[PDB]
């Protein structure tokens, strides 16, 4: 839905770095260095951010109703 | 007919042993509401067919689950009578 | 005994009563009726 | 008596029991109960 505020397993705290990892893929920058050079060592945090799906994008399409 | 509307004490008979107090003075509750289970979240009463004659139709919370009201919804159906669809949701 | 037939308590204290109930306040008057038409002139075959 | 909002042009106003089942403003036949006033806590956690 949205990006989760700590990683799961290890807890690294990895919720900021979501628009730095998604403008670092604009430059077309391979997904594996871009998480390189967020410091993502731990390969939790790695599958942490890489698998990831923003979904909240679809649910703010929707009209608001009020 | 019968109406969505709060059941009364006195007035109104079979009253369930479940809380009332949550519901409005249109018989619903507003959303974002904690309740917990066998509390009454519509409130229907139906007149007797021939003052203290009014069965009580309330539908109450499943006993086993709990939750906070996200959502209420009222309309009318085919036939132009009322229609009320609660949403309860909970975290699992 | 009311243990016999089910008067359902379907709304507190105001309620009706089993069709039996019923039957046996009809059949109460017929014989209040019947009694009532023995020591007074009435015509034998209506008594009947 | 009661805020409501309604379904598809999202326009709040209040009922008494008595009004027919409608959007005052659009006239949409679905229309959606206000949120309690009341605030509401959660633990966090
Ligand atoms: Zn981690
Ligand atoms: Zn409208």
């Amino acid at each position: 839905m949205i990006i989760p505020v700590r990683c799961f397993s290890c807890g690294k705290v990895v919720g900021d770095k979501w628009d730095a990892y998604l403008r670092l893929l604009e430059e077309g920058k391979q997904e594996g260095d871009a998480l390189d050079e967020l410091k993502l060592k731990r390969y939790c945090c790695r599958r942490m951010v890489l698998t990831h799906v923003d979904l909240i994008e679809k649910f703010l399409r929707y009209n608001p109703l009020e | 007919v019968e109406e969505f509307e709060k059941p009364t004490r006195a007035t109104t008979l079979r009253l369930k042993h479940g809380t009332y107090e949550k519901l409005d003075e249109d018989g619903l509750i507003a959303p974002g509401v904690r309740v917990s289970g066998d509390d009454i979240i519509i409130g229907k009463t139906t007149p007797i067919p021939p003052y203290h004659t009014k069965r009580d139709a309330s539908t109450p919370l499943r006993s086993t689950e709990n939750g906070i009201v996200d959502q209420v919804l009222l309309t009318t159906n085919q036939e132009g009578l009322k229609f009320v669809k609660v949403r309860m949701r909970t975290t699992k | 005994p009311p243990q016999v037939r089910p008067s359902i308590a379907m709304d507190e204290t105001t309620q009706g009563q089993d069709d039996l109930t019923h039957k046996l306040s009809d059949i109460l008057k017929a014989n209040i009726n019947v009694q009532k038409l023995e020591m007074d002139g009435s015509p034998q075959h209506i008594i009947n | 008596g009661v805020k409501y909002t309604c379904g598809a042009c999202a326009h709040n106003f209040s009922l008494n029991k008595s009004d027919p089942v409608r959007c005052k403003e659009c006239g949409h036949r679905v229309i959606y109960k206000a949120r309690t006033k009341r605030m509401i806590q959660f633990d966090a956690r």
